[PDB]
RNA sequence: AAAAAAAAAAGGUAUGUAUUAA
RNA sequence: AUACUUACCUUAAGAUAUCAGAGGAAAGUCCUACUGAUCAAACAUGCGCUUCCAAUAGUAGAAGGACGUUAAGCAUUUAUCAUUGAACUAGUUCAUUGAAGUCAUUGAUGCAAACUCCUUGGUCACACACACGGCGCGGAAGGCGUG
RNA sequence: UUGGGGCCCUUUGUUUCUUCUGCCUGGAGAAGUUUGACACCAAAUUCAAAUUGGUGUUAGGGGAGCUGGGGCCUUUCAAAA
């Protein structure tokens, strides 16, 4: 019905958590309604900050359902 | 005048928002000076007669 | 749907983020809302409890040990008196909610960091949102950037000596009459 | 901006491989060709592997549900 | 076709579709016909039983229900029957239904 | 509209199901800006759809590039411009004159036999003369503040739509930002852009 | 056709509302939301013991049943007995119903007459 | 509290004050992560329909239903009317109550009272031009006036002179009642 | 819904979150939306196993909170009055 | 033998400007 | 409160107990301050209906709390990972480099008591009356029944 | 009308329905009661009133009248045995 209000975070780095275990961090570009969000130059965020992290792709998108928390880490 | 209209309106809007108002002012400045002629006229038509 | 705003009390047609939002920050809403719960707030203080009494029968003892007991005067104010004393304690109430004693503030004020702490709108923790808080500014201070090389000298007939410690208004002829030493 | 379902809809007509992780319950990510797909965000995917969490075994072409997605990434 | 487009008897002839043609008339012939149905919960416990009712959501009307269910701890098994008359199922549980011969 | 589902089964409709209509590499279209505006009514021609929009601007990358839809983009815009530009016209007809200079002409009445008075007497004489066009100019420019105490503002030619200049401009913001205005800016740059 | 319009003719019946926690209520039913909603007055609401030498209940319907306030202190099992519990419509799984009544007068429903009879 | 980024003031702001952080409880539950419905469901199992068959000698014969015969009643009901309807279907040359001449000069009236009389209905229908023959519509059971009537004319340009006049104004008062009028229609 | 309604009431004001999977988000509401997914300003968040840190922004999923804490002053506020009289609605 | 036209703004919220007293 | 300027926007749909019978405009619909049955709400009103409503013939007691003290109470269990070098048994100590790292160890978990303080009640009337388990006036909360 | 006794006065802004007067050697007196009055909060100026916007109070007890409901008694009438 009404469209979630991301207006301000697009195209700011941003760290999101999938699910309970995973963090994903990645420049967010669009959105929808049901909050699935897609993004670029994603990376999966670990433990081990330089090590265990590897990047995911080009582009992806998130189904809104797995989304918990957004942080903007930016202006 | 970029601190005052810089903190509500969004950044990317800012520069042609900036644009448009330096626009607006020389227009205003325009219309000044056409009155001022006006007057001018008006005083030597008073002049004549 | 219509929104109905009740603090205001007038309705909008057609509820829309966009509207709803513009008429939620607006300037008389806010005014009225805020009255609104200025009442409702000083209500609590307003009433008063009123709480139910519950009298049992004084036993034997007790009567003839609190008879032997000489019996208290009451004080009791005129009405003209006690109008005047609640609006006397009310304020007094309203003076000590305001208070808030920032002495720290006016020591440090010459001190080198005294910009990048006190000055609270270019802090870390509060400083961003500030810049957030500030008003639309329709229509019609102190930079971080500061050194010690400023001010060398704290006294150069710059600063005021500590305002004197403050006094109760009743109890003011407490005060010892005379100082120990001159002042000028 | 670029809603979510136009680069799906860029994944479509691009041709470009995609890989998939479903819901940490079921321990498998499929990777394939997306295909098409509905408004329910539940695709079909060609030339689809199934690997675990690279020995997993080749799918087809699959319908996939939407439920259980959680990434599609290239 | 969307469902927001059809008018109120539309919907009434699309129910009645569904019901006669579709998935569900899988049961439906179940309930007419008397034959018993094998339920699978996603409980993981399965009732042999006899469709009475059923609906759109799935939920159904049930009488001579069997409920089978079986435990194990540390690979240590045991089969657990327990029978019902009638009985009152909501349909979100369910995951897959058969149609005994 | 009452489901999320069903909106998004709308948008991926408008994704997958001559036309014409939005033409040029950047947005435009005359219709789809002043949406809900007074300006702008309801359906408009043919289809902007997301599926021939992004064959098209991904054939801006294939180059084929033959602005066959910015000449029918010209017919299209530049009469929208003209409007524009008829409607500032009109509001500066509108504006400027009231009952108006019935009064002004009253200020020139008190003015006239001032101006007199010089030729009649002719440094006393000259002095009273200069008095009397000062007291003139003052009911002039007076005359000059009630007019625009009624209306004190200049069009804007991209809107055609009113701007006082003592408002400042972060009350003028608002109306930059505004669909209509900025809509007419970019108007006009499309007409730049198909002017060369 | 909404099966759950039947439960609502089964006001004042002994029930049992076995739920997704395995939490098992026994009480006097009474009026049936739309959404389910099951609301009951005199009721015990247990779990039941998986004997398995000693496999452990449901952890999470053991505390839920403790904080219900109903439990008393003494009893040996785990059980609570309370009035007025109202219950989601979510929560329930299956409904146990009492064998004396009819199904075939009760199953009857009239918005499925309704259309036919007009029609 | 210091900033209070709001509409409010700084007094109305410091009214709202919220009651203090929350005291941290270890999680009882099952993490986020760990959620899950019980996995490894036991398909239905050939072992399954194997003791399906204890089942099936237990209770042979489901018990039958009659909340469906209740809706098998309404349909064969209703198919019973398409044959009622069959049977008046097949019954305008043979029924000669309707036998009178040329049906193109033939004029239907219809909610007529069914106190009105041969008299007055030939004068109201006598208005607009002369009457050929004239029959009223009663019941075959009892002579009742079934309140509608058939008028041969002497033209048929006067009938329907008739029709548009009389039936294409408020219906034709006739007695109490407005009374409609058409062609013979059959 | 009432309820959402004071959500939106406390909108500028600190609230209290709890996030099914057992996190605590306590801070300032900036926005919310009927679908009760809000966005919060200069939080202080604690993890399920307690570990505390700080964000100046975030936003959270509607379906993803358990309750919300707001300040208490709300509770008299005029959305819980039972018998209340509106004028009439403009006619449009 | 046949014939010919139509009746209309609505009203909500917000922002800026001016007026309502010794 | 009035006038002008600018911005933001505009109608999910339907219905108001059910069933049956008689009547008005073969099928169906609508309608009847029409007739019956059942249901629901409000208002009254009753039941030898059920439960509860604190000491003054004394310095008490019942219910519920403390986000109160004793209290560092008593009894338990805990304080990061990776790389390189030295010594060492055949894992241990020290030094250096990198990563993250809720605070607490007077903590956290379990066990129990004492004390202190808060909120609440008809602290009502009659009675100090050798019985086989009533029929004082009210208030609170229910169940059932009639109108 | 006076006197004596009993209990209560935390009613804490000394009976809390307002306003004004007033009280512990006392329990009082005056005016007023819903198209109204009173209390209070908020402002900016004027410069202590009002102005505009808001929240709240207008209560309890008894009796007479009138009116609704219930139980009981007496009389009159209709039906049935
Ligand atoms: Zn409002
Ligand atoms: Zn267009
Ligand atoms: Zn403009």
């Amino acid at each position: 019905v009404s469209t979630p209000e991301l207006k301000k975070y697009m195209d700011k780095k941003i760290l999101l958590n999938i699910n309970g275990s995973r963090k994903v961090a990645g420049i967010l570009r669009g959105y929808d309604i049901f909050l699935n969000v897609v993004l670029d130059d994603a990376m999966e965020i670990n433990g081990e900050d330089p090590a265990n992290n590897h990047q995911l792709g080009l582009q992806t998108v998130i189904r809104g359902n797995s989304i918990i928390s957004l942080e903007a880490l930016d202006a | 005048a970029a601190a005052a209209a810089a903190a509500a309106a969004a950044a990317a809007a800012a520069a042609a928002a900036a644009a448009a108002a330096a626009a607006a002012a020389a227009a205003a400045a325009a219309a000044a000076a056409a009155a001022a002629a006006a007057a001018a006229a008006a005083a030597a038509a008073a002049a004549a007669a | 749907t219509r929104y109905y705003c009740e603090y205001c009390h007038s309705y909008l047609t057609h509820d829309t983020l966009s509207v709803r939002k513009s008429h939620l920050v607006g300037k008389n809403h806010l005014r009225i809302t805020a009255d609104y719960y200025r009442n409702k707030a000083r209500d609590i203080i307003n009433k008063h409890n009123h709480k139910r009494r519950h009298i049992g029968k004084r036993g034997r003892k007790e009567r003839e040990n609190s008879s032997q007991n000489e019996t208290l005067k009451v004080t009791c104010l005129s009405n003209k008196e006690k109008r005047h004393i609640m609006h006397v304690k009310k304020m007094n109430q309203k003076e000590l909610a305001q208070t808030s004693i920032d002495t720290l503030k006016l020591l440090y004020d010459g001190s080198p960091g005294y910009s990048k702490v006190f000055v609270d709108a270019n802090r870390f923790d509060i400083g961003d949102l500030v810049k957030a808080s500030k008003l639309p500014q329709r229509a019609n201070s102190r930079s971080r950037d500061e050194t010690c090389e400023s001010n060398p000298f704290p006294r150069l007939n710059n600063p005021k000596k500590l305002e004197p410690p403050k006094i109760l208004s009743q109890w003011s002829n407490t005060i010892p009459k005379t100082s120990i030493f001159y002042s000028v | 901006m670029v809603p979510p379902i136009n680069c799906i809809f860029n994944f479509l007509q691009q041709q470009t491989p995609v890989t998939i992780w479903l819901f940490e319950q079921i321990g498998i990510r499929i990777k394939g060709k997306i295909v098409g797909f509905d408004e329910f965000m539940n695709v079909v995917i060609d030339e689809a592997v199934e690997i675990p969490v690279e020995k997993g075994t080749p799918l087809g072409k699959i319908l996939l549900k939407g439920d259980n997605i959680t990434l599609i990434t290239s | 076709r969307p469902k927001h487009e059809l008018s109120r008897a539309e919907l009434e002839e699309l129910e009645e579709f569904e019901f006669k043609h579709g998935p569900m008339s899988l049961i439906n012939d179940a309930m007419v016909t008397r034959t018993p149905v094998i339920i699978s919960l996603r409980n993981n416990h399965k009732i042999i039983a006899r469709v009475k009712a059923f609906d759109r959501h799935c939920n159904m009307v049930l009488e001579n229900v069997k409920e089978l269910w079986t435990e194990k701890k540390g690979k240590n098994v045991i089969n657990r029957e327990r029978f019902i008359s009638k009985l009152f199922l909501r349909g979100d549980s369910v995951i897959v239904v058969l149609k005994t011969p | 509209m009452s489901t999320p589902a069903a909106e998004q089964r709308k948008l991926v409709e408008q994704l997958m199901g001559p036309k014409i209509c939005k033409s040029y590499l950047v947005g435009e279209c005359p219709y789809d800006l002043f949406q809900g505006t007074k300006q702008s009514l309801g359906k408009c021609p043919q289809m902007h759809l997301t599926k021939h929009k992004i064959q098209y601007e991904r054939e801006v990358k294939q180059g084929k590039t033959f602005p066959e839809f910015e000449r029918e983009y010209l017919a299209i815009l530049s009469r929208f411009v003209n409007e524009c530009n008829g409607q500032i016209s009109v509001a500066l007809q509108n504006l400027k004159h009231t009952a108006e200079e019935r009064m002004k002409i009253q200020q020139v009445t008190e003015e006239l036999d001032v101006l007199d008075v010089r030729i009649g007497l002719m440094k006393l004489q000259e002095l009273i003369s200069k008095r009397k066009e000062v007291a003139k100019r003052v009911r002039n420019i007076t005359e000059n503040v009630g007019q625009s105490a009624q209306q004190k503002l200049q069009v804007c030619e991209v809107c055609g739509a009113y701007l006082s200049r003592l408002d400042t401009d972060r009350r003028l913001a608002d109306h930059f930002l505004g669909k209509i205005h900025l809509g007419y800016v970019k108007m006009r740059e499309d007409y730049d852009r198909l002017m060369k | 056709m909404k099966l759950v319009n039947f439960l609502k003719k089964l006001r004042n019946e002994q029930v049992t509302i076995e739920l997704k926690n395995g939490t098992t209520v026994w009480g006097t039913l009474q009026s049936v939301s739309p959404q389910m909603n099951a609301i009951l007055t005199d009721v015990k609401l247990t779990l039941p013991q998986p004997r398995l030498n000693k496999l452990n209940s449901n952890g999470i319907a053991m505390a839920s049943l403790y904080l219900t306030g109903g439990q008393q202190p003494t009893a040996s099992d785990n059980i609570a007995s309370l009035q007025y519990i109202n219950i989601r419509g979510n929560t329930i799984r299956q409904i146990i119903l009492p064998d004396s009544l009819n199904l075939d007068s009760l199953l009857v429903d009239q918005k499925q007459l309704n259309s036919l009879r007009r029609s | 509290m210091n900033y209070n980024l709001s509409k409010y003031p700084d007094d109305v702001s410091r009214l709202f004050k919220p009651r203090p952080p929350l005291s941290y409880k270890r999680p009882t539950d099952y993490p986020y992560a760990k959620r899950q419905t019980n996995p490894n469901i036991t398909g239905v199992a050939n072992l399954l329909s194997t003791s399906l068959k204890h089942y099936m000698e237990e209770f042979p014969e489901g018990s039958p239903n009659n909340h469906l015969q209740r809706y098998e009643d309404i349909k064969l009901s209703k198919i019973k009317n398409a044959q009622l309807l069959d049977r008046r279907l097949q019954n305008p040359n043979v029924d000669p109550h309707i036998k009178d001449t040329d049906p193109y000069r033939t004029i239907f009236i219809g909610r007529l009272p069914y106190d009105l009389d041969e008299i007055e209905l030939q004068k109201y229908f006598v208005k607009f031009g002369e009457i050929e023959k004239i029959r009223i519509v009663k019941d075959k059971i009892t002579q009742k006036s079934k309140g509608y009537a058939f008028i041969v004319f002497k033209d048929p340009i006067s009938s329907k002179m008739a029709f548009k006049e009389i039936g294409v104004h408020r219906g034709i008062q006739i007695k109490d009642r407005i009374c409609i009028v058409d062609i013979e229609r059959g | 819904g009432i309820p959402v309604k004071l959500l939106n009431e406390a909108q500028g004001h600190i609230v209290s979150l709890e996030l099914t999977t057992g996190a605590t988000y306590r801070g300032k509401l900036v926005e919310s939306e009927d679908s009760m997914n809000v966005q919060l300003r200069d939080v202080i968040a604690t993890e399920p196993q307690g570990a505390v840190t700080h964000m100046d922004q975030i936003f959270v999923r509607g379906s993803q909170i358990k309750f919300i804490v707001v300040p208490d002053l709300l509770k008299n506020a005029p959305l819980f009055k039972k018998n209340s009289s509106r004028p009439m609605p403009p006619i449009r």
